[PDB]
RNA sequence: GACCGAUAGUGAACCAGUACCGUGAGGGAAAGGUGAAAAGCACCCCGGAAGGGGAGUGAAAGAGAUCCUGAAACCGUGUGCCUACAAGUAGUCAGAGCCCGUUAACGGGUGAUGGCGUGCCUUUUGUAGAAUGAACCGGCGAGUUACGAUCUCGUGCAAGGUU
RNA sequence: UAUCCUUGGGAGUCAGACUGCGAGUGAUAAGAUCCGUAGUCGAAAGGGAAACAGCCCAGACCGCCAGCUAAGGUCCCAAAG
RNA sequence: AACAGUGGUAGGAGAGCGUUCUAAGGGCUGUGAAGCCAGACCGGAAGGACUGGUGGAGCGCUUAGAAGUGAGAAUGCCGGU
């Protein structure tokens, strides 16, 4: 028996167009030159999975930081205090704090600034 | 038996290798030859002594 | 084949100069027309077992057709005539409403004649008997001269 | 307002919050007391020591299902090499009662 | 002398948008109505600055 | 509202396309004005399809054929035709006679 | 899930005098400002500065030889032009464009950095256009 | 017929060893499908015609003579969002605004702006590679079969197995 | 601490590169060549070394908007004195 | 359950997906098959469904079996653009 293979090839080559939509036109309209972005996005989205707890932690510190300015220290300085006061929060809650409530945020760097004395 | 409940003795039957059919089964591209060389040609290799 | 098929011969275009590709030939398998590279060929898909173990197959669905009790006895089928009317008859009056193989020892042609017609019915002698037609058939009707004569050469 | 240490990451909440996590072994409709819990906030405020006594917070689970796919795929470039894997994390849904 | 690359459908249109057609400068014709270039003869008035040829 | 086809007709088809990119959108009789005004080839066709358009409009339809606007109007690129011009050297050229579907639909206001 | 900002801005006006200040020192505040890492509403991707005036640019500092041996080179995109300007004439004809030079090159560069510079606004002596803006003085951690 | 089903299968399903090429021997194609049935479009209009729009036949005319379906490349029309101080293997992640509303779930389309990021294959010590190959889309296209040997697994029988 | 030996089936490989150390040839020149030895690459992504196969740190099932560190760093580009 | 582990070229081993055909058994289909187009569905992957549209007559499911069994590249062949 003889087997010619029709459907299959132009199923999966569709599958992967529809994956394709929104680039920049031979890289939609196209099979192959848009295999080879949709692969390399995949490299770049499993990336990028890693990369946002690395942005996110920037973000954060930065925001501390000058919350921490404002009041009178440094980010280095604040989180010795907490670490050795107990203050294990994380940095993603004192940023919100820092944005929503600042008031809170002093109190904690108060006591940290406290137990550095 | 019945022909439409058949079933063989395990390890009595098997599936054969193919090859060039794509690399996620190991045997694409060279079909287990490796690289260049007499014995990864077609009729390629030596009388065996 | 590539040599099977008609024409080629000659190198279509000299192997340099052109911008084109090498070919030898306009029926390699590269091409529409082309030859095939290995494809089918005729041969015999046939091989035999050991006496031993066919005779233990046969017996072994029979034992299966006993124990599952889609096996009859009869004796003595004797038809007047050659009809399929009274061979349905019979195999309503047994409650046989399905596929089903009948067995002789020497050949009752007016059951086979009869019997034939029907599609899901079939009719063999003694000798005749396979495993194949027993585990299609679905029910076995013997006379037990037939028994005797299997089980004799068994 | 509360903080609370779950999944090993953390959660800041309101009362009457609907919020999503990691699996739990509840049953769609079970109750929770979280007790890693610490900066109770939103008024007269307890900060945890590393944690604030008791102070626990109730909820009740909505779902606990498993989120939108993600096909995490990895090729390296030459040497023929994919992995094509897909991912479906488990979460819990739940909504809070009792900031404590 | 020849394309090292394919020209894509955008850089074509862009510059085709200049390739294309002004209208004419057009006006009527008094005498019996229909359009007409300026400065030249109605073709079925067979009219211009109100005289027939 | 109605409808007008020029169907397999041997011109080329941006040519089509840039008379009818003038007249898109406009009042029928300014348009007939244009392409009897303008020198182009594909302007004689144009109005040929469209003056039939306007009279399938006021007899199957009866709507009003001063008060009509081109609705949209479009070229298709049709069935070429293959040629050879024998080049140089013995190599021939391909050419493509190229062939168009024009389409006009008219409507009200 | 935090917040990131976006048309919920304030921005000030902060003025700095340069009498005896070091430019490099001063303008790694003032660039950090306009990028407004002393906000904690930062995002990197909004511009959440907050503009500045720089006053008596003229009286800047330096240390060492620099006004004598510091160059600003410049090249067009023509062969030999090349173009060279001591901080000292750059100081005296225009100190405004050498402070613009210092802050440009230690912000970031795309057009959000562009258009953070856009908010600097840097003038010789004590003048300040802006008063209109109803600024404040901003001293210097440094 | 555990043979093909119009690039397959005879080279050839059609007026093919034809057309066509070659002085010549010789080489050597392409090209199937209306409908159950012509009932194949009376008649009206546009038009010089072609080709259309109606009407009518028909279950169907989006079936109308390349006449079942009819994809993709390619070609265009319209429009929701974005875009004319911006450099970027063209995406990814973050993300505002705007527009929608699903196989109803931490939904969809766009995407200002920020960050990261030198294509695929081959061959190489090593290639983004200024080394090779591919214009693109579609189809076809490469480790098989016979016989024999050997190893493993399985089954049957066993100092006996087998034709 | 668990890998070692035998028998049998199946392979591929026999163009290697740099770095550190010890040697040769060289001009104690070569990103040179040829040897030994250890590593890495090859066949290994990630962070740093601006970028940068072979250097420093370190080894990727997958996810998470959690945390502690290595190398290297903390005035701004660019997180941190 | 606990513990440990899960980078990977050549290459070895094992699990499977899918295509055509056949046998049997059980089915779908003019109240609309296959095929084609959409869709925000499911699965760890190959992949598989559901709904709607086109189309207008053949096709799945299960267990087994046999193969002209899967294409992104050959300055590949043919056709189209």
């Amino acid at each position: 028996p003889r087997v010619k293979g029709g459907t299959v090839t132009r199923k999966r080559r569709k599958k992967v167009l529809k994956l394709a939509k929104g680039y920049f036109g031979s890289k939609h309209t196209l099979y192959k030159v848009a295999n080879q972005q949709v692969m390399k996005s995949g490299n770049y989205a499993f990336r990028d999975r890693r990369q946002k707890k690395r942005d996110f932690r920037k973000l954060w510190i930065t925001r501390i930081n000058a919350a921490a300015r404002m009041n009178g220290l440094s980010y280095s300085r604040l989180m010795h205090g907490l670490k050795l006061s107990g203050i294990e929060v994380n940095r993603k809650m004192l940023a919100d704090l820092a944005v929503n409530d600042l008031t809170a945020f002093n109190q904690l760097a108060d006591a940290a600034k406290a137990q550095l004395n | 038996m019945k022909l439409h409940e058949l079933k063989p003795s395990e390890g009595s039957r098997k599936t054969r290798n193919r090859v060039g059919r794509g690399i996620g089964s190991g045997n694409g591209k060279t079909a287990g030859k490796g690289h260049k060389g007499q014995n990864a040609r077609s009729g390629g290799g030596v009388r065996p002594g | 084949n590539r040599s099977e098929v008609r024409g080629g011969g000659r190198k279509p275009w000299r192997q340099k100069g052109t911008g084109r590709a090498r070919q030898g030939s306009i029926r390699s398998p590269q091409w529409r027309g082309g030859g095939v590279v290995f494809g089918p060929t005729p041969r015999s898909y046939s091989y035999k077992l050991p006496k031993k173990v066919r005779r233990l197959a046969i017996k072994s669905v029979l034992s299966s057709k006993v124990i599952d009790n889609n096996i009859i006895v009869l004796e003595d089928l004797t038809l007047d005539t050659a009809k399929t009317k009274e061979m349905a008859a019979i195999l309503k009056g047994l409650s046989v409403e399905k596929k089903a193989l009948i067995v002789t020892a020497d050949a009752n042609e007016a059951v086979a004649l009869s019997a034939r017609n029907i599609p899901g019915v079939t009719v063999v002698e003694a000798n005749g008997i396979n495993v194949l037609d027993v585990v299609n058939h679905e029910k076995l009707l013997i006379t037990k001269a037939a028994v005797e004569k299997v089980e004799e050469v068994l | 307002y509360a903080i609370i240490k779950t999944g090993g990451k953390q959660i800041k909440v309101e009362e009457g919050q609907t919020v999503y996590i990691e699996k739990l072994a509840a049953e769609a409709g079970e109750t929770v007391t979280f007790e890693d819990v610490l900066f109770v906030g939103g008024d007269n405020v307890k900060v945890g020591n590393p944690t604030v006594e008791g102070a626990t917070v109730t909820a009740k689970v909505e779902k606990q299902g498993r989120a939108k796919k993600i096909t995490v795929f990895r090729y390296k470039p030459k040497k023929n090499v994919h992995k094509k894997q897909g991912h479906r994390q488990p979460y819990t849904k739940v909504t809070i009662e009792k900031i404590n | 002398a020849v394309p090292f690359r394919r020209t894509s459908k955008m850089k074509k249109r862009l510059r085709r948008t200049h390739f294309k057609l002004n209208v004419p400068g057009m006006t009527e014709c008094p005498s019996c109505g229909e359009m007409k270039l300026s400065h030249r003869v109605c073709k079925a008035c067979g009219s211009y600055n109100g005289k027939d040829i | 509202q109605a409808k007008a086809v020029a169907r397999t007709v041997r011109i080329a088809p941006r040519k089509a396309r840039l008379v009818m990119d003038l007249i898109r959108g406009k009042q029928v009789g300014e348009a007939v004005s244009i392409l009897n005004l303008t020198p182009r080839a594909a302007s004689p066709i144009i109005e040929k399809v469209l003056k039939s358009a306007i009279a399938n409009a006021e007899h199957n339809y009866e709507m009003d054929a001063n008060n009509l606007v081109i609705s949209q109007a479009f070229v298709d690129e049709g069935p070429t035709l293959k040629r050879f011009r024998p080049r140089a050297m013995g190599r021939a050229s391909q050419i493509n006679k190229r062939t168009s579907h024009i389409t006009i639909v008219v409507s009200e206001k | 899930t935090p917040m990131a900002n976006a048309s919920t801005i304030e921005r000030k006006w902060l003025v700095v005098d340069a009498a005896g200040k070091t430019l490099g020192r001063l303008s790694s505040e003032v660039a950090a400002i306009l990028r407004g890492k002393h906000k904690p509403t930062y995002t990197p991707h909004v511009d959440t500065g907050d503009h500045v005036i720089i006053i008596n640019a003229e009286k800047i500092e330096l240390t060492g030889k620099k006004l004598t041996d510091k160059i600003y080179y410049r090249h067009t995109q023509h062969p030999g032009g090349l173009k060279s300007r001591t901080a000292l004439e750059m100081r005296t004809n225009y100190p405004e464009k050498m402070l613009e030079l210092a802050i440009k090159g230690m912000l970031p560069k795309g057009s959000l950095g562009r258009q953070m510079f856009k908010k600097l606004n840097v003038y010789r002596g004590s003048e300040h256009p802006h008063e209109a803006q109803k600024p404040e003085v901003y001293e210097l951690r440094g």
